[PDB]
Formats: structure tokens, C-alpha cells, sequence
């Protein structure tokens, strides 16, 4: 049994200048876990594809 | 009791086996009768 | 992993960048380090 979830993230892609279009590409990420042989979690990596 | 003590050294058992080999030590400039020493590490995080 | 997730990367980016809580892994490693002592204490009153 795996389980897995995507990040919603916001941080500026601020310029030198200062700009409004802080926006574009971000560093979220994309989660992955599963449960070992009595239960308990241990996998929870991030592969991020 | 054995079952739940078995599986927890089981569970553990299987990240060993994949533990991935990054560098080795050669003798300074020496070869042969070497101890060669290498380092590894976990591949499902960096943190052993 | 707290710890790391706390210095690996910065708290806060714009005009001022960064965050970085310098000293949080091994202040967190004092914490580990102590908690065997309860466990192994304890396993003693088991064995008792």
C-alpha cells in the first residue's frame, strides 16, 4: 500500500529591479510514502517527476 | 511476540541490502594488499 | 528531517533572502542522543 500527494507552493521570482510577475515556475514537489510490515510508515521520499 | 520481532528486523533488512556504494580510498598512490576503504549511503533519502 | 527541512533551504525570499537556522541539526542531535538512556533504563525494569 503507497500513498502520495503534490505540494501548493508560492515563493517570488523576484527581479533585481522589483517586478509584479513574481509567477512561473516554482520549487514544488510531488510526495510518496508507504506502510511497512506492521503499519508503520518509513518510504516517505520525494521522487519529485 | 516472535512475529511482530521478526518483521521489525525485517522491515530494516531490505534498506541495507540496498545501500548504493559513492566513493572508495585508495593506498594514496599504492596498489596491491589495499584495505580500500568505501562509503555508502541510503538512496531512498541522504540521511545515513 | 525537521531539522534539515528548517536549514536546506531559506524561510523567507525578496529584498532580504534567507532564514537558515544555523545550528538546528546538531541542536536536534543532543535530543537523540538522550532519548536512549530512557528506553535502555526501562528495558532494565523489564528485565528486573
Amino acid at each position: 500500500l503507497y500513498i502520495s500527494w503534490f505540494e501548493v507552493a508560492e515563493e517570488k521570482e523576484t527581479d533585481s529591479d522589483g517586478n509584479i510577475i513574481v509567477s512561473g515556475r516554482y520549487r514544488t514537489k510531488i510526495r510518496l510514502a508507504h506502510l511497512g510490515f506492521d503499519g508503520v510508515w518509513s518510504s516517505g521520499t520525494t521522487l519529485r517527476e | 511476540v516472535a512475529q511482530k520481532a521478526v518483521l521489525g528486523y525485517l522491515n530494516n533488512f531490505e534498506e541495507v541490502s540496498n545501500l548504493e556504494i559513492i566513493a572508495g580510498y585508495q593506498d594514496g598512490i599504492d596498489i596491491e594488499n589495499d584495505k580500500t576503504y568505501f562509503v555508502a549511503r541510503t538512496r531512498m533519502q541522504p540521511y545515513r | 528531517t525537521a531539522a534539515a527541512a528548517l536549514d536546506v533551504i531559506p524561510n523567507i525570499y525578496g529584498l532580504a533572502v534567507g532564514g537558515s537556522h544555523w545550528g538546528a541539526p546538531l541542536n536536534a542531535a543532543a535530543e537523540i542522543i538522550m532519548i536512549k538512556y530512557q528506553a535502555d533504563s526501562s528495558k532494565s525494569e523489564s528485565l528486573s
